[PDB]
């Protein structure tokens, strides 16, 4: 799960 | 103002508790404020931007947003529906591909051209950035994020989903900024945000409704969602007159909702971003 840093 | 049935991070920014529908908002809305998203682009033929959406700046072969994410987190900032600060002026910087990756030395150049490309344009309330972005520790990209911040920019950054602290990621580990973990609906850190002291607060990023490509909508969740409430409210904050650009952070911090958040790491700040709306 990303959708990000 | 009051928006009906809005998606639960918008209510959540307007009430001291979690569950409710309704998000409250003075009708200023931003009007007069500025902000980037500095991105994979954005959609600004969207109808959800009623115009309020241009590209300035493309550091590849096309502005447009062949992936959806930078017109995601605009939407968050300032779409009709599903924006924070409904009426702000929005500016795309295409310094990721379609892939959803960039060089740090596209970044940084992104960074740069919104210090200089912010005194062209005419924002009385001010500016703000959203770097929905990041990877490995970098000292040159935490310069330029330092940089846009003293230029007189409000800066908001992602913290990053390693579920790790934030420190060890850039631009998230540059103190200067606003460093912004996510949250979920139950008032939860979310499970894949990061953590750590450089974070300066929470705002929601689990299952977060907003624009995409082709004129759509969809549901992402991310630290990438919570960063453009957070740079929202900024703005929102700022054409209210509550806060600068350079104190919209420490304000934010200050006013927000304190210890609400659990799975909250000692240490990390316990702060949900609120905009204190009364009507
Ligand atoms: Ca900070």
């Amino acid at each position: 799960l990303l959708f990000n840093d | 103002a009051a928006q009906t049935n809005a998606p639960w991070g918008l209510a959540r920014i307007s009430s001291t508790s979690p569950g409710t529908s309704t998000y409250y908002y003075d009708e200023s809305a931003g009007q007069g404020s500025c902000v980037y998203v500095i991105d994979t682009g954005i959609e600004a033929s969207h109808p959800e931007f009623e115009g309020r959406a241009q590209m300035v700046k493309t550091y590849y072969y096309s502005s447009r947003d062949g992936n959806g994410h930078g017109t995601h987190c605009a939407g968050t900032v300032g779409s009709r529906t599903y924006g924070v600060a409904k009426k702000t002026q929005l500016f795309g910087v295409k310094v990721l591909d379609d892939n959803g990756s960039g060089q740090y030395s596209t970044i940084i150049a992104g960074m740069d051209f919104v210090a200089s490309d912010k005194n062209n344009r005419n924002c009385p309330k001010g500016v703000v950035a959203s770097l929905s972005l990041g990877g490995g520790y970098s000292s040159s990209v935490n310069s330029a994020a330092a940089r846009l911040q003293s230029s007189g920019v409000m800066v908001a950054v992602a913290a990053g989903n390693n579920n790790a602290d934030a420190r060890n990621y850039s631009p998230a580990s540059e103190p200067s900024v606003c460093t912004v973990g996510a949250s979920d609906r139950y008032d939860r850190r979310s499970s894949f945000s990061n953590y750590g002291s450089v974070l300066d607060i929470f705002g929601p990023g689990t299952d977060i409704l907003s624009t995409w490509i082709g004129g759509s909508t969809r549901s992402i969740s991310g630290t990438s969602m919570a960063t453009p409430h957070v740079a929202g409210l900024a703005a929102y904050l700022m054409t209210l007159g509550k806060t600068t650009a350079a104190s919209a952070c420490r304000y934010i911090a200050d006013t927000a909702n304190k210890g609400d958040l659990s799975n909250i790491p000692f240490g990390t700040v316990n702060l949900l971003a609120y905009n204190n709306y009364q009507a």
